[PDB]
RNA sequence: UGAGUGCAGGGUUCUAGAUCUGAUACAAGUCGUAACAAGGCAGCUGUAGGAGAACCUGUAGCUGGAUCA
RNA sequence: ACAGCAGCAGGCGCGAAAAUUACCGAAGCCUCCAAGAGGGCGGUAGUGAAGAGACGUGAAAACAAGUGUGUGUAAAAACCACAUGAGUAACUGGAGGUCAAGGCUGGUGCCAGCAUCCGCGGUAAUACCAGCUCCAGGAGUGUCUAUGAUGAUUGCUGCGAUUAAAAGGUCCGUAGUCGAAGAACAGUACUUGUUUGUAAUGUGGCUUAUCGAGAGCCGAAUAGAACGAGAAGAGUUCAGAGUAAGGAGCGAAGGAGGGCUAGAUUAUUGAGCAGCGAGAGGUGAAAUUUGAUGACCUGCUUAGGAGUAACAGAGGCGAAAGCGCUAGUCAAGAACGAAUCCGAUGAUCAAGGACGUAGGCUGGAGGAUCGAAGACGAUUAGAGACCGUAGUAGUUCCAGCAGUAAACGAUGCCUACGCUGUUGUGGUUAUGAGCACGGCAGAAGAGAAAUCUAGUAGGGCUUUGGGGAGAGUACGCGCGCAA
C-alpha cells in the first residue's frame, strides 16, 4: 500500500532531476529526495579563544568561519540518526531543523 | 460503440470477448473428443489387463484399488477405480468391465485419489453392487 | 481545446449586441469604401484592413457603415486572391521551416514542428477543394 | 462537446441535491425548451425565463419541492406502442406517479397520452 | 459427352523414430541459504557481462523504503 | 448366366445405445378396360418402466385384480353391462453440516472403507461394516452424460481497469463510429391507419367421452408485403447571424524549450623544473601496493578530455523521453489584452508514418575521470561475492540501426456540473478582482478498507481484464547486421 502522498520526494510537474552523491558512502541520490544538512563551524575551537586573545598581533580579531551543505541518502541518514522512524500521525509534521556547528 | 447506428462494431467486439471464458473456449478450440467417457459416450466397455493400487493424497493414509483397462472404442489404455468394500475380489484378469464418469464439469480427479478419472460399474454383464453384497452370482 | 497541443486558453474579443451607425466618425460611407479598396490594391491581408479601420479611421468591426463584409466587397471589386489567405499563411510557415532545416539539419524540434504544420495544410486544403475554392489537383509549393 | 439535453439534467439534479431553489443553465436547444415546458405543465418546476444572448442561449428556472429526479436517455430509441410499458417499468419508481416523455408527430407527450392518441415514437427522458 | 486408370506435384489430418530438451507431481534424498526483520551487502524493473546452484557485478530508473521534515 | 432392403418384417456386424420373418373383402386415400379387381400406402393388435393422465394396496361394520354371458370388431382381444366366487396387494435412497430425520447396540482400529464440497477412521467412530428405530418421495426411486438456469462469472437493459486480473512510452493519421445557435423547407427511413399474410403447434374460449389428460367447433395473432396519413426527432439549404467550437492575424511581455557560432572561473589526472629528506595510501581493523631512479607536501610552467558546485525551491519550461556558465544568431509554439478576418473547417482513432533515458550494435574522431570482464590482497568451513589494490570494453563527439523500463501521480483523450480557507508563477486591472498553469489544508459525498486523479451522470470515441499454474511459452508469420 502507498505509504506517503508525495512518494517520499519533492518532485512535482517535472520528468527528471539532477543527481547528487552521498557524503558517507558516495551513492547516487536524486536532488529532490536527498536529506540535506547545513553547517557553520568556526575554524578555531571554543577551548582556544582564551589563548587567541594573547597570541594575536592585532588589536582585535574575528575568527573565520567555514560553511558547508551536506547531502545524505536514506540509509545513511537513518543510521547516523539525522532522522528517525515516526508514528502514522507524526509522519505528516514538517519543521525546519537547526544549522549545525 | 454506444451510438444508434453502431450495431456492427458492437457485435464484432462482444463476440471476440467470449473466448476469455474457459467453457466457451474448450468447446471451440480444444480437443473435446479425446476421452473414453465425455462428449462422445456416457459409458465405455473394456478388458481388464492389470490389477493395481495407489496411495491417497495427504493428509489421508490409504491404498486405493485400481484397474488397468484397454478401451475397445479407442485402443487407449486407462486407469479406473473399483468402488466397493471387497470389490477387487469380484474381478479377474481378462474380464470385461463397463466404466463410468466421476461427475465433475471437466474430466477431473475426485476426493483423495490422484490422477484417476473413471470407475467400474458392471463386471461380466452384471451390477458390481449386487456382486459384492452377494445378491447375485458370476455368469460362469 | 487546441488542435496540435495541450492548450486551453480563453483570450477572445466580445462581439457587440447591436451595431447602429458610427455617427461620431469623420468620414462618409463612400470615403470608407475608397479607403478599403486602396489598402487592398497595395496588397494588405483583410485582417490588417480591419485593424487599420479601427485604429486610424475610428470604425469598429468595419460593417456597421457598409452593410457588407470585407471579403465580399473585394469579390465585388474583383480584387480576389488566387488562394484563400488562411491556406496561404500555412504554406509560408512550411517554407520557412524547410529553409531553416536546410542549413541546420540536426534540429529534431523543428522536424517535429514541420510534420504538425504539414498536416494542418492538407486538412485546410480538403475544406476548400470541397467548396470549389481550389482546383481539384492543386498541390503544395514544396 | 456534451449533449445539451444531458447537461440540462445534471445541472438541475446537482442543484436540487445542494438544496438551491434556482439555477442558470448555459446551452439551450429547441427540445430543451419543450422538455422544460413539460415539467411546468405537471408542476415540477414553477418559473421559466429565457435569455436571448446571441450566443447559443440560456435559461433561468425555479425548482419545486416535488422534484426528486430527472434524466435523459441516449441514444433515443424508437418504440412501438407495445414497447413503452417495458421502459415505463424500468425507469419509474411506482405505477401511480411520475412521467416518461416521448417525442412524436404530435410533439412531446407522456406515457399516458400515448395510450389516448394511439402512438409510439422515440424515447427522450423521464422525471419523478 | 465421358467412367476408369498411368505419372509428377500440392493441400489437409493422423502415426513411427536413435537421441535431445521442457513442464508437473514427487512423505522428508544431496549441496548451499537467495527472499520475507535495516533477513545480517534495503528490495524491485530494463539492459549488458560472468557464474555448481540459488544468484553476483557495472549502468540508468522506481518506492510498492528504513525518510511526507 | 443373374443380381443391388437409405420399402415392410427379418439376419450379421458396429456400439453406451433402439420392437413381430404377426392379422387385414373394415376405416382414410390412390390405381385400372371395372355395379368388380389390386395396394406391407394405410389401419389392427403384440413387444419395451424413454414421455403424459386417472386410480388400488382397507373400512368401522363389510375392500381392486378373478370368472361366465352379452357387447364390442373385418375377425378379434381389451373397454363397458349384469351375474357368480373371494379377501390377495411396496420399494428405492438416506439419518455430522449444506439438508428433512439417532451421539442407540455390536465389530474394526489412519486398517478396511466412506465422502459431489467441507471432511471421517491411529481401541471412548451419531460419518466405515452390520442390527434396530426414524425421515423423504412413492409404482416408482438412485447414478452417468450433454444442455438451460444458478450468473450483474460475458454485462443492450446491467460488471470491471490507484493498490485484488486489467489505460497502449508519446504524437500524427485513413477506413470506421460520433458532431453548434437562429430562420426556413422536404418527405425515403420513423410512427400509425386500412387491407393482405399462420394448416399443425401455441394463445383466449365453449361443447361432448364416469372424471382428467384426449376429441370436436370458434375468435384473434408474428415476421414479411400493398396503398394512405402525421411531422417532434433525424435530414437538406440560407445569411442585415457571428460559441466559455476551431484555424489565420495584431500588440506588449515572460521561460534550464530546441539547433548553431564564439568565449569563461575552478577542479581531477599526466609531464617538466625547484625546494625538503622519510614515509605515503587505505580500513571496523589490516594486507596487496608504492618511496633514496627522492615519494608525500609547497612553488612556478605547461598538455589534454569531461563537467557546470553553492544560489536551487512540493520553483519554471517541453508531446513524452528530457532540459541548469556567458554573449551573438536562426525558425516555430503556449499563455494574456482587445469592437481584427474566415465560417463548420471539428472529437476519437484499426492500417500506415515520426520521436523514444540507459545499456547494446555498424563505421569514423578522440581518450582526463569512473569502471562490466579479467587478475590479486584480506575475511570465512568454503567465498567464486560484499571490502581494498589495480585494470579492459564502454562512459564523450559525428553519421546511422535498434525499440525495451517500477517509460508510475502504478489513475486514456475531448467535453460538463460541482464547498471553503490559504500559498505560489506569468500577464491584465474600476485596485474591488479576474484569466491560464500549480501546491496545501479541511468539509460533504463516495469506497471492502487504506484513502480520494476515486464526488454527480444511459454525453461521445479508442485500448483492455474474466480462479491459480503451464505461459507471455510451442508452431507459423512480420521486422532487425546481431542482440
Ligand atoms: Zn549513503
Amino acid at each position: 500500500t502507498k505509504k506517503r502522498s508525495n512518494n517520499g520526494r519533492s518532485k512535482k510537474n517535472r520528468g527528471h532531476t539532477r543527481c547528487v552523491r552521498c557524503e558517507h558512502c558516495s551513492a547516487m541520490v536524486p536532488n529532490d529526495k536527498a536529506i540535506k544538512k547545513f553547517v557553520v563551524r568556526s575554524v578555531i575551537d571554543a577551548a582556544s579563544l582564551d589563548d587567541l586573545k594573547i597570541a594575536t598581533i592585532y588589536e582585535e580579531y574575528e575568527v573565520p568561519k567555514s560553511y558547508y551543505k551536506l547531502n545524505y541518502c536514506v540509509s545513511c541518514a537513518v543510521h547516523i540518526k539525522l532522522v528517525r522512524v515516526r508514528s502514522r500521525w507524526e509522519r505528516k509534521i514538517r519543521k525546519e531543523q537547526r544549522v549545525s556547528a | 460503440m454506444y451510438g444508434l447506428l453502431a450495431a456492427r462494431n458492437l457485435k464484432k467486439n462482444r463476440h471476440k470477448r467470449r473466448y476469455a471464458d474457459k467453457d466457451f473456449a474448450k468447446k471451440a478450440r480444444g480437443d473435446i473428443y479425446q476421452n473414453a467417457v465425455g462428449y462422445s459416450a456416457p459409458h465405455a466397455k473394456g478388458i481388464v489387463t492389470e490389477k493395481l493400487g495407489v496411495e491417497a493424497k495427504q493428509p489421508n493414509s490409504a491404498i486405493r484399488k485400481c484397474v488397468r483397462v484397454h478401451i475397445v472404442r479407442l485402443n487407449k489404455k486407462v486407469i479406473a477405480y473399483v468402488p466397493h468394500d471387497g470389490g477387487l475380489n469380484q474381478i479377474e484378469i481378462n474380464d470385461e468391465v463397463i466404466v463410468e464418469g466421476l461427475g465433475k464439469k471437466g474430466c477431473r480427479s475426485k476426493g483423495d485419489i490422484p490422477g484417476v478419472r473413471f470407475r467400474v460399474c458392471k463386471v461380466q454383464k452384471v451390477s458390481l453392487k449386487a456382486l459384492v453384497t452377494k445378491k447375485k452370482e458370476r455368469p460362469a | 481545446a487546441r488542435m496540435y497541443s495541450n492548450g486551453k486558453g480563453q483570450s477572445k474579443s466580445v462581439t457587440p449586441y447591436n451595431l447602429t451607425y458610427p455617427t461620431y466618425i469623420k468620414h462618409s460611407k463612400e470615403e470608407i469604401v475608397d479607403v478599403i479598396l486602396n489598402l487592398a490594391r497595395k496588397g494588405t491581408p483583410p485582417s490588417q484592413i480591419g485593424n487599420i479601420l479601427r485604429d486610424n479611421y475610428g470604425v469598429g468591426k468595419s460593417f456597421a457603415v457598409t452593410k457588407t463584409k470585407i471579403l465580399t466587397l473585394l469579390k465585388i471589386a474583383g480584387l480576389k486572391p488566387v488562394i484563400p489567405e488562411d491556406l496561404n499563411n500555412i504554406v509560408k510557415k512550411c517554407v520557412n521551416i524547410k529553409a531553416h532545416l536546410a542549413k541546420y539539419t540536426n534540429d529534431k524540434s523543428s522536424k517535429y514542428q514541420l510534420i504538425q504544420m504539414q498536416s494542418c495544410l492538407y486538412r485546410v486544403a480538403r475544406y476548400y477543394k470541397s467548396k470549389n475554392e481550389l482546383p481539384a489537383g492543386w498541390k503544395p509549393p514544396f | 462537446m456534451m449533449d445539451k439535453l444531458a447537461n440540462l439534467c445534471i445541472t438541475i439534479n446537482n442543484a436540487n441535491r445542494a438544496q438551491k431553489r434556482s439555477v442558470v443553465i448555459r446551452r439551450i436547444s429547441k427540445v430543451c425548451r419543450l422538455f422544460l415546458e413539460s415539467m411546468q405543465k405537471h408542476g415540477y418546476i414553477t418559473d421559466i425565463v429565457y435569455i436571448d444572448d446571441h450566443r447559443e442561449g440560456k435559461a433561468v428556472v425555479g425548482l419545486s419541492g416535488r422534484l426528486n429526479r430527472c434524466g435523459a436517455i441516449c441514444p433515443r430509441y424508437d418504440v412501438e406502442l407495445k414497447d413503452v410499458e417495458r421502459y415505463r417499468a424500468n425507469l419509474l419508481p411506482s405505477r401511480g406517479f411520475g412521467h416518461l416523455i416521448v417525442t412524436s408527430s404530435k410533439g412531446l407527450i407522456d406515457h399516458r397520452e400515448c395510450i389516448q392518441h394511439n402512438t409510439g415514437g422515440k424515447i427522450l427522458g423521464y422525471f419523478y
